[PDB]
């Protein structure tokens, strides 16, 4: 699907 | 992971998420074998076939993961690559024999609850535990049914399965099977079911030493046909069988 | 490595998991 981004 | 059921936190600390930069994209699994050591298969970095050749700037790895996607702030840890290594007698071009690769991280990563080595085997573990019948452990996050079958799990995924003796993988598919590789799961009237798939490659394939309370990678996910069908089984990279070009490439490019 | 395979949250503090003791059975039992 869609990844969370860092941080 | 075909039939299996949610990990608990911590329960594979050694699990790798290997990630394409860019795009974003989860490729498939990797153990930790120590600080600076990442374990995997090679066709999910080499497969000419498919057009696929990765170098150490296009991935990174994500550890100590649970959920697939989400980012799990000051729980996982991204390690970026020094050098991937890859097995050179690997054949993408019949039965991906020597399905194996190690990847140097830039720097070590540090141990933690949810991130920690598994351990690789010695030739009597490999002994005692390599039987028909013994099951072993399987994670990871490729998909939850059967390719074309439709997808992709919440969490990471766990299912144990047995060691199928070599008479029983060898009648089982028309790929030519090597000594380098196993193979497990369920036979069709043992009723109950479970496989690893696509997106599962390079996941460990371990079991728990009742001499010392340890878990061994013997096995690496590495091919199939189909997933979870009745009469067909998974394929592993024979890790201890590797064991000795494992330890070469350690022993020359570690720190 | 020294203290490999022993998981923190579970050898390390004398917790078994849910499913690691099929394993076991699978080693022992006829
Ligand atoms: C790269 C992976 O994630 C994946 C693992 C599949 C595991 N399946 C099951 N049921 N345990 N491996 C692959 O997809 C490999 C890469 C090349 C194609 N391949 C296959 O498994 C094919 N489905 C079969 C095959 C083709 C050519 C050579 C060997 C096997
Ligand atoms: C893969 O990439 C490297 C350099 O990035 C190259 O040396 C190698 O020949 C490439 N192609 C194949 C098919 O291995
Ligand atoms: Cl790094
Ligand atoms: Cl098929
Ligand atoms: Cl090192
Ligand atoms: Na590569
Ligand atoms: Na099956
Ligand atoms: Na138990």
């Amino acid at each position: 699907e869609i990844f969370e981004p860092p941080e | 992971i075909v039939e299996g059921s949610d990990a608990e936190i911590g329960m594979s600390p050694w699990q790798v998420m290997l990630f394409r930069k860019s795009p974003q994209e989860l490729l498939c699994g990797a153990s930790l074998i120590s600080d600076r050591w990442v374990l995997t298969a090679a066709h999910c970095l080499l497969y000419p076939p498919w057009d696929k050749n990765f170098t150490e700037n296009d991935l990174l790895v994500r550890i100590g993961k649970h959920s697939r996607t989400r980012y799990e702030r000051n729980i996982e840890k991204i390690s970026m690559l020094e050098k991937i290594y890859i097995h050179p007698r690997y054949n993408w071009r019949e039965n991906l024999d020597r399905d194996i690769a190690l990847m140097k991280l830039k720097k070590p990563v540090a141990f933690s609850d949810y991130i920690h080595p598994v351990c690789l085997p010695d030739r009597e573990t490999a002994a005692s535990l390599l039987q028909a019948g013994y099951k072993g452990r399987v994670t990871g996050w490729g998909n939850l049914k059967e390719t074309w079958t439709a997808g992709q799990p919440s969490v990471l995924q766990v299912v144990n399965l047995p060691i199928v003796e070599r008479p029983v993988c060898k009648d089982s598919t028309r790929i030519r099977i090597t000594d380098n590789m196993f193979c497990a799961g369920y036979k069709p009237d043992e009723g109950k079911r479970g496989d690893a798939c696509e997106g599962d490659s390079g996941g460990p394939f371990v079991m728990k030493s009742p001499f010392n309370n340890r878990w061994y990678q013997m096995g690496i996910v590495s091919w199939g046909e189909g997933c979870d069908r009745d009469g067909k089984y998974g394929f592993y990279t024979h890790v201890f069988r590797l064991k000795k070009w494992i330890q070469k490439v350690i022993d020359q490019f570690g720190e | 490595e020294a203290d490999c395979g022993l998981r923190p949250l579970f050898e390390k503090k004398s917790l078994e998991d849910k499913t690691e003791r099929e394993l076991l059975e699978s080693y022992i039992d006829g």
